[PDB]
């Protein structure tokens, strides 16, 4: 009764940030797409009321085209923690698998 | 607050007493030769208690000297282990057994060539 | 050990399976029963007794097949009908391994016709299928539930006629004899027929199964066999023991029992097997030949209880293993289910209403609560009954637990009610509650569990041994460890049982011991049976006569052997012996081929955590009962003579 | 023997929430520093995100005190926003009230905070870079009613003060610092600049007189000084999507000190680097100003630190290691972590660098 | 195409995943932080030995679902099939069954 | 009895030995957060308005 809907790990559905595109210039080419990996979505103000709730979680991979490094707002004091806004935050999942053999 | 803890714990405690006691009267059992039915109840459940709190307390207390052990304890651990052993040594003596354990007439068997002069009573 | 899974089977294989199981259990049956042959048809002297046969003896002289009787004529009778029985058991068995076969392979065809029939449509028997199903199943275990009461009914009314005519039982109404069998047999005809009859009109639904649920219906059907053999055990228990069955079962005492591996006669070493072999030696006891098995009489060895205890600890140790394997096979498909996203799909009440994960924890946390509570309540018992017979601290037996014998609403089911049978029922609940721990995590922990939902881990493979040292360990997690471990602790209420019904005192650990006031139990207790010693020292009573007989003795060496054996893969070693195993490849290696030029490319194997687990359970459950086997079967030796104080 | 209990606890959040849960106990045995006892304090600071459209949280802060015999209480309540990655700026009112006297304000003022080098050579080598030179100005506009004689004797010296005397900008400094403070500030590496008095007004309201006074200063800061060099650290606004509280409070006699915290705040946990969080880097100033009085009696420590991680994040480093685990909780208690506190407590700032990630 | 990686945030090192790799590519590998028991080993994949077989991901066997699958296309797959999200609620009849 | 008391002590440390050595560590883990979870529910319903302590489970090492 939520813990079996969905992967049984993410209790709020999570939504890796794939595929995004500075050529179009609007950031809008951020295509979310959920670990199930069905529904190519995109970053609409539903999505934001849905993260802010905590609903979902947004997620960023490492490996990957860049996504948007300071184009796609960014908070650099610390180590880099990626905000759609401000008060948004996209969660970077690291990888290390150069670093390391 | 811990106040309603003790409160449970102290109310559980008496709730198990007053359910052995009722179910004594309850089961027909003769007392025995000379002990009443009011009191032996109340033993074992003396027994029952103070088994289980005292695997309880040394349980807990033991923990929180594996959390509070530390250097400063170098004097404080092996001492006191001292004077509890050299208490439980007392203890022998003075409570538990006290005396030798000679005869009543105070004949102090010591030997076992004594011991097969005595066993064999005429 | 996967390879008839359920799913690598359809319905037709299962049915075969089952029917060439039982023609190969027919033909076991007939290995027993001709070895019942005390006397042979041909006038020789025939098999010794088997506890295989003397646990049937009882029932096989009920029903007239073999007898109690004592002189060679109307044995070799009985020798005869057991032999008569045997084959038609072996042939039988040979048709309905016949039929397994073509079930498997689905090669439906009649030998003479050659009409190949379908499983999924074909009518019953002939004409009697048209009468009462009108057609056969077309699919669904629903609709075969009603064919199958059918079949049981014919089942029953067969055995009715069986011993009405073959066996000459004719039913009656009274049941104090075998008679009221055959009317029962005809009674649960009409039942498991009308019932049949109205579950082939109105199916039953638990839409669970139906589906893909060959592990799922076999779960059910295994948990609730399980509970099946349990009440049988405890049904063969009371009833073995009411005189009606005394002349079935109680008469067993009155016979001697030449049972393999028993003492036999010894010889001197200066023996010589010639002739009257007299002169050579001297045989251990004369009048009996050199080495043979000297008689056991049933009043000592107790046979009676020795064989009720036998065969319901055997339906006992069967059930609890069966519910063990239920939940286990239904935690499997429930795993299944979950992963594939059918589990939140499923409208029924066996799944849907444990479906929250509150309901799960507040469900175990209940079981959990009530096993500390019982567990510690009885073990403070045993261990105060233990300090007080001891006379430990100070104590004494007056203020041991002798007070608290069952209620008089609750003595009935006990003979002599003392604290020992308020012990047994209550560390009974606290066994089961403490398997059911672990049958719960199977239940509703197979696929994720709160700390791993908190923790971010889902139980995925039913069998992965472990997800590591993450967390600080994730040690036999998988629900096969949890059966595992639930087969460890449903060890202990299965020990309760056998130590209840071999004549125990489990109140305390040291009943009968020659120490303080541990024999003044019965004095103090107002004992009518004199219990056999307790839970320390029913080792020692009951190794008395272990010890007495080579044959249990080298149980008792090898389930010990096995037992040990178990903590090599049980423990936390895996690593260790794989390490280990590498040094014994390379060690192989270079050591043949400087004594031996040919080279060895063979490595050592080590058994996988998951296997090891498995084969560790296995290894420990089978030297624990196989040396139950040894308690139940060394004697009752509870004698209804209590001990007086001791001063 | 001057024992010294304390009982620390620090309760995260999970995925990149920086909130805590920070609970903190003392009783010291020694006696304050304070010329005046008993003192007695609670302090409260609740912050609530009033417009984050335009980054706005309104931060109340109220302090009750009794020193002696007197009671005294600052109640503050400021709405606070970054208007750029330099400069904050602050619209706020409050009130001060000692006994029998007691005057409110309202002030206006902005902080431009900005560091003297942004050389992306260091933030790329020093992953942790503790030291950050600064200079903090601020523009401060209050206005205090006169409702009160003594408010107004008061203006009217400042008037003729500062139209009279030529060093009137540095002698505030003193002045404003008192007793100890004036020593502590240069015991924190803070150096405070001459102010510019911008203009004193009697620009009366409503309901009487009212006194204006704009004056600009700056406080810089060699890296020591949180207030500059964590500047972004010190305002989680960003991290504020609920309200914040803190709710601490000492109660101080000639027997000894007693310590009560308990606040639920963000900012505790910041990204070290690589999906790596660790509990924020402990400010400098609080302990380099804490030494000016905790080097006056030798104590010995009793301190346990409980850090409750969110469930499924572990440790991968500890500087002083812990003492104990349960499976989320990490126990500090002796040991090194003794040492560190009896460190801190004399005035040390050495690095207590807890490590964690999921 | 495939291109199999592991998120280091999540893997627990339980190399369920590993013994899927065929013998020779070997392309996970265990990378260790420090004190096992507190979770310093992790997996990682080596994308130059990797040779998207789909062994280590199509087994199902990763727990926390570090194991990801990144499409050619591109997207993230924790798992090869999530079970579908539900609107759950416990039905309790009124009368007969469950009531209330 | 002396001799009693030691042999019932130590078979009952020894296989208490088993609960630790055998690969049960993730069980009683897992089970362990039933017992937390239990006692925070049980210690809030009969037992009013208390709710804390986590059952501590020894790691492998
Ligand atoms: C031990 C505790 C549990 C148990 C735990 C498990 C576990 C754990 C597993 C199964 C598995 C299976 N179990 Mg089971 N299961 C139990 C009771 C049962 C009973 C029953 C007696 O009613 C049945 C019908 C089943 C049925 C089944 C199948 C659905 C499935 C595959 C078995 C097979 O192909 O194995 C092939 C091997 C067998 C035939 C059994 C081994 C016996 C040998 C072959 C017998 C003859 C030789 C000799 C007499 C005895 C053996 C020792 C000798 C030294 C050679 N279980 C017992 C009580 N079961 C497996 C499965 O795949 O699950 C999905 C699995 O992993
Ligand atoms: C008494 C009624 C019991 C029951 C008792 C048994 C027993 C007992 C056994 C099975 C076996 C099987 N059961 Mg069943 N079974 C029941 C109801 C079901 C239902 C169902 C409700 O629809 C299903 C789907 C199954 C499913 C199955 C299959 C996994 C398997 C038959 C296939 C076959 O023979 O493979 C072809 C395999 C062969 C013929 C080789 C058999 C080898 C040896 C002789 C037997 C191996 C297993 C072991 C030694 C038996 C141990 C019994 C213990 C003494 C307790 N059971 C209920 C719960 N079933 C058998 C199996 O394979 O177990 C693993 C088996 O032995
Ligand atoms: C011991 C024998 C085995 C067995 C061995 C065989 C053999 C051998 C053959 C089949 C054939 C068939 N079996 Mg069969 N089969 C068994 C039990 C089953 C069961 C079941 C009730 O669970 C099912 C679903 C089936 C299914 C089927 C049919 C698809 C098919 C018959 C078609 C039909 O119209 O026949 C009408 C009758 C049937 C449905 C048979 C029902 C089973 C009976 C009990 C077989 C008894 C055989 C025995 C030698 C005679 C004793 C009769 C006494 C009255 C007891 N068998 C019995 C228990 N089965 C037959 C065939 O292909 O027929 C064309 C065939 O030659
Ligand atoms: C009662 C008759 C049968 C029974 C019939 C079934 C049926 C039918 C199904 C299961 C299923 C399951 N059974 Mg069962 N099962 C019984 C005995 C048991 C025992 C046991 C040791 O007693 C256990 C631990 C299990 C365990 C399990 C699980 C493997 C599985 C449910 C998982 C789940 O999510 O549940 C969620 C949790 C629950 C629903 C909890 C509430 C329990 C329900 C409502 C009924 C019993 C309680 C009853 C109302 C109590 C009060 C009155 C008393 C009767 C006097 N069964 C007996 C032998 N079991 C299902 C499965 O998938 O099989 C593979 C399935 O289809
Ligand atoms: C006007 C003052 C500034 C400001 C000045 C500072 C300074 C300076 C520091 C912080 C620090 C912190 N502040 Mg700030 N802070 C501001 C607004 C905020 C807001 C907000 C959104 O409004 C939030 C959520 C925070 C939260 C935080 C954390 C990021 C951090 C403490 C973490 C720790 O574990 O604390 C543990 C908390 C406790 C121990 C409780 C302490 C409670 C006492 C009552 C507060 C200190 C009082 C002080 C000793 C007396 C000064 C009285 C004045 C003379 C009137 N501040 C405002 C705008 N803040 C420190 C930090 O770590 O920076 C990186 C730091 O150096
Ligand atoms: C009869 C009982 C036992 C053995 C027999 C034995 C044998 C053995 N063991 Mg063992 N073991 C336990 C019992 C027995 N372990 C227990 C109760 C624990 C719980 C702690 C345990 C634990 C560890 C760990 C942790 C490691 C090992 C190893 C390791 C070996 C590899 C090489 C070696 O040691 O040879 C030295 C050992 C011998 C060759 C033993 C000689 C044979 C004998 C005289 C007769 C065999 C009798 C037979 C078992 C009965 C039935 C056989 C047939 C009729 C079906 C290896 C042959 C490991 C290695 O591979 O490293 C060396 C390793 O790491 N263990
Ligand atoms: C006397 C011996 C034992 C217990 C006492 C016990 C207690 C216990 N165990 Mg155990 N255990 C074995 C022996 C004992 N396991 C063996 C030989 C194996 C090898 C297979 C083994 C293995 C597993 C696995 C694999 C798992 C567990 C658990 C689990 C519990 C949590 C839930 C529960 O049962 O609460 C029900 C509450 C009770 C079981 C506690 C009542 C106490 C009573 C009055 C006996 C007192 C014992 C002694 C006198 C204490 C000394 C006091 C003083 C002198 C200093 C839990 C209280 C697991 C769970 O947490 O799952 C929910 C789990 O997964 N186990
Ligand atoms: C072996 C002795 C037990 C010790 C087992 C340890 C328990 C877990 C302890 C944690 C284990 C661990 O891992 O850590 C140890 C940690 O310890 C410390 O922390 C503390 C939390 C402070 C320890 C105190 C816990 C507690 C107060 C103590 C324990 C709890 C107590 C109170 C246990 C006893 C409870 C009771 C008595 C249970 C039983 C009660 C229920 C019963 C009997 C039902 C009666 C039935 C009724 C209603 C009627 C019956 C009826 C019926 C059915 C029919 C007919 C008729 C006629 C009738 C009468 C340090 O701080 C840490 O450093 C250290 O680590
Ligand atoms: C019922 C369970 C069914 C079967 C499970 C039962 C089963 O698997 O046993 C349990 C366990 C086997 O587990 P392992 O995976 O560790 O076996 C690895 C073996 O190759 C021994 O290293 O046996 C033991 O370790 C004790 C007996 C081993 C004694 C055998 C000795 C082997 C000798 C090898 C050569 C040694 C010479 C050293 C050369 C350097
Ligand atoms: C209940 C009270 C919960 C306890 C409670 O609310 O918390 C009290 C105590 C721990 O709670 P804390 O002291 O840490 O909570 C601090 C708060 O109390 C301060 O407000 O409970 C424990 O965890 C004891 C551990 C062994 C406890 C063993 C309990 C086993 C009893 C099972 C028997 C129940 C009888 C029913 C079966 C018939
Ligand atoms: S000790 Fe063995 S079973 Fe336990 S987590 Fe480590 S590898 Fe797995
Ligand atoms: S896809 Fe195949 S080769 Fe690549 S990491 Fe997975 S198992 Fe190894
Ligand atoms: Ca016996």
């Amino acid at each position: 009764s939520g813990p079996w809907s969905g992967n049984a790990v993410h209790k709020a559905e999570k939504y890796f940030i794939t595929s995004a595109k500075r050529d179009r210039d609007g950031k809008l080419q951020i295509e979310l797409v959920p670990a199930s990996g069905r529904r190519k979505l995109s970053p609409t103000p539903e999505m934001i009321r849905r993260l802010i709730d905590g609903e979902i979680e947004i997620y960023i991979l490492t490996t990957q085209p860049d996504i948007a490094i300071d184009m796609n707002k960014e908070i650099i004091d610390m180590e880099n923690r990626y905000v759609i806004d401000f008060d948004k935050r996209g969660v970077k999942w690291t990888m290390r698998e150069i670093p390391v053999f | 607050s811990n106040g309603k803890l003790i409160a449970l714990a102290v109310g559980g405690a008496v709730l198990m007493g007053a359910l052995f006691f009722s179910v004594s009267f309850l089961t027909g059992y003769i007392p025995a030769p000379n002990h009443s039915a009011i009191l032996t109840p109340l033993r074992s459940f003396m027994g029952w208690f103070l088994l289980i709190f005292c695997a309880s307390i040394i349980i807990m207390g033991l923990g929180k000297m594996s959390s509070a052990i530390s250097d400063k304890w170098f004097l404080s651990f092996p001492l006191s282990i001292f004077v509890i052993v050299m208490v439980m040594f007392l203890s022998l003596r003075v409570y538990w057994e006290k005396g030798r354990t000679t005869t009543v007439d105070g004949k102090y068997i010591r030997t076992t060539a004594e011991l097969k002069e005595f066993l064999n009573k005429p | 050990y996967q390879i008839f899974d359920t799913e690598k089977l359809d319905d037709e294989q299962v049915v075969g399976g089952h029917l060439a199981l039982l023609g190969v259990l027919g033909f076991i049956m007939g290995i027993y029963y001709i070895s019942g042959i005390q006397v042979f048809p041909w006038g020789a002297p025939g098999f010794h007794d088997n506890w295989f046969y003397l646990t049937i003896k009882p029932r096989m002289v009920s029903l007239g097949i073999d007898t109690y009787s004592t002189k060679t004529a109307d044995l070799e009778a009985a020798g005869a009908r057991l032999l008569g029985w045997a084959a038609f058991h072996f042939l039988v068995g040979s048709v309905l391994i016949f039929g397994g076969w073509r079930h498997w392979t689905h090669n439906l065809t009649n030998p003479f016709t050659g009409r190949c029939g379908n499983f999924r449509d074909f009518r019953f028997l002939g004409k009697f299928g048209d009468v009462v199903f009108n057609g056969t199943s077309a699919k669904s275990y629903k609709e075969a539930l009603g064919p199958h009461a059918v079949y049981m009914s014919l089942l029953f009314l067969g055995w009715g006629i069986v011993m009405w005519a073959i066996l000459g039982f004719a039913p009656i109404p009274d049941f104090q004899t075998i008679n009221s069998e055959t009317f029962m047999s005809f009674v649960f005809a009409v039942i498991f027929f009308a019932l049949g009859i109205y579950w082939w009109n109105n199916p039953p639904n638990a839409a669970i199964h139906l589906n893909d649920d060959m592990k799922a219906a076999f779960s059910v059907h295994l948990t609730a066999i399980g509970y099946i053999n349990i009440a049988l055990g405890c049904i063969a228990f009371v009833a073995f023991q009411q005189p009606s069955f005394a002349p079935y079962y109680k008469e067993l005492d009155k016979l001697v029992f030449y049972l393999y591996g028993e003492p036999f006669n010894r010889v001197s070493f200066n023996f010589v097997e010639q002739g009257g072999k007299v002169i050579s030696g001297a045989k251990e006891f004369a009048d009996f030949p050199a080495y043979a098995i000297l008689p056991k009489s049933g009043e000592a060895f107790g046979m009676a209880r020795v064989v009720t205890n036998l065969i319901v600890f055997n339906h006992i140790i069967c059930g609890v293993l069966y519910v063990f394997a239920g939940v286990y096979h239904g935690g499997q498909y429930l795993l299944k289910i979950q992963l594939n996203g059918m589990y939140n799909q499923i409208k029924s009440i066996w799944i849907t209403k444990g479906r929250d994960q509150e309901v799960q924890v507040k469900i175990l946390g209940t079981v959990m609560a009530l096993c500390f509570a019982t567990m510690l309540s009885v073990y403070a018992v045993i261990v105060w009954n233990t300090i007080c017979e001891l006379n430990i601290f100070g104590t004494n037996i007056t203020m041991s637990f002798y007070w608290l014998k069952p209620l008089p609403i609750f003595q009935w089911m006990f003979a002599d009610p003392s604290i020992n049978d308020w012990v047994m029922a209550h560390v009974i609940t606290a066994g089961s509650l403490f398997s059911l721990i672990a049958l719960v995590r199977i239940a509703f922990f197979a696929h994720t569990s709160p700390l791993w939902d908190d923790l971010g881990l889902k139980k995925n493979s039913y069998s992965f041994p472990c997800l590591g040292p993450v967390y600080g360990g994730t040690c036999g997690v998988s629900i096969q460890d949890q059966l595992w471990f639930a087969m460890l602790w449903g060890i202990k209420g299965l020990s309760a049982v056998c130590w209840y019904i071999d004549g125990a005192w489990i109140a305390s650990m040291m009943y009968g011991v020659p120490a303080a006031d541990a024999k003044a139990w019965d004095s103090i207790a107002h004992l009518h049976h004199h219990y056999t010693s307790g839970i320390f020292y029913y080792f020692w009573t009951e190794t008395v006569t272990i010890f007495s007989s080579s044959h249990l003795s080298t149980i008792l060496m090898i389930g010990h052997l096995v037992w040990f054996i178990s903590f090599a893969v049980w423990f936390e070693d895996r690593g260790s012996r794989l390490e280990g195993a590498d040094i014994q490849t390379r060690t192989i290696r270079w050591l043949g081929k400087k004594f031996l030029n040919r080279d060895v490319n063979f490595r050592f194997p080590v058994l996988t955590i998951s296997d090891s687990k498995l084969a560790g359970t296995f290894l420990y459950f089978g030297g624990t009962f196989m040396l139950v086997f040894l308690f139940l079967a060394n004697g009752f030796y509870q004698t209804n003579s209590p001990l007086p104080p001791p001063v | 023997v001057t024992t010294a209990h304390s009982d620390y606890e620090i309760v995260l959040e999970g995925g990149s929430s920086s909130w805590g849960k920070v609970k903190a106990r003392a009783k010291v045995n020694a006696p304050p520093a304070s010329p005046l006892l008993p003192a007695d304090c609670d302090v409260k600071l609740n912050v609530k995100p009033l417009d984050p459209a335009k980054g706005f949280v309104r931060i109340s802060a109220v302090f009750e005190s009794i020193v002696d015999s007197t009671k005294n209480k600052l109640t503050i309540e400021a709405d606070i926003a970054n208007e750029t990655k330099e400069r904050r700026i602050s619209v706020g009112e409050g009130m001060v009230s000692v006994g029998d006297f007691s005057h409110t304000f309202s002030f206006e003022g902005s902080v431009v905070n900005l560091f003297y080098y942004r050389s992306d050579a260091v933030r790329r080598n020093v992953p942790n870079p503790i030291y950050m030179q600064g200079r903090q100005f601020h523009d401060i506009l209050m206005k205090v009613p006169l409702d009160n004689n003594d408010l107004i004797d008061t203006w009217e010296g400042t008037v003729k003060a500062i139209g009279s005397t030529g060093a009137f900008n540095d002698w505030i400094r003193d002045f404003w610092f008192i007793g100890p403070a004036f020593t502590a500030l240069n015991e924190g590496g803070q150096r405070i600049s001459r102010i510019e008095v911008n203009g004193l007004n009697t620009e009366s309201g409503p309901k009487g007189p009212v006194g204006v006074s704009r004056w600009r200063f700056s406080h810089g800061g060699s890296g020591m000084v949180d207030s500059i060099s964590r500047w972004a650290e010190l305002f989680p606004s960003d991290k504020l999507n609920r309200p914040a509280q803190v709710e601490a409070g000492f109660r101080s006699d000639s027997q000894g000190i007693e310590v009560k915290v308990d606040g639920e705040f963000p900012g505790v946990s910041v990204d070290a680097g690589g999906g790596l969080r660790r509990i924020l880097n402990h400010p400098l100033i609080p302990l380099v100003h804490h030494g000016m009085v905790g080097k006056f009696n030798n104590f010995n420590v009793d301190a346990q630190l409980k850090v409750v991680l969110p469930k499924g994040y572990k440790i991968r480093y500890a500087a002083p290691q812990y003492r104990s685990q349960n499976l989320e909780e990490y126990r500090w208690s002796g040991g090194a972590y003794a040492r560190w506190v009896e460190h801190v407590c004399k005035g040390g700032v050495g690095q207590f660098e807890i490590l964690y990630a999921q | 195409k495939k291109h199999y990686f592991i998120i280091e945030n999540l893997c627990v090192g339980c190399g369920l995943c590993l013994d899927k790799c065929p013998p020779k590519v070997n392309a996970i590998g265990y990378k260790f932080y420090g004190d096992v028991q507190e979770g310093g080993f992790r997996c990682y994949i080596d994308q130059a030995a990797c040779i998207s077989c789909s062994a280590c991901f199509s087994g199902d066997e990763c727990p926390s679902g570090a194991l990801i699958e990144v499409l050619p296309d591109g997207e993230v797959l924790d798992f090869s099939y999530t079970p579908p999200e539900r609107l759950d609620f416990d039905l309790r009849f009124l009368h007969r069954f469950h009531r209330e």
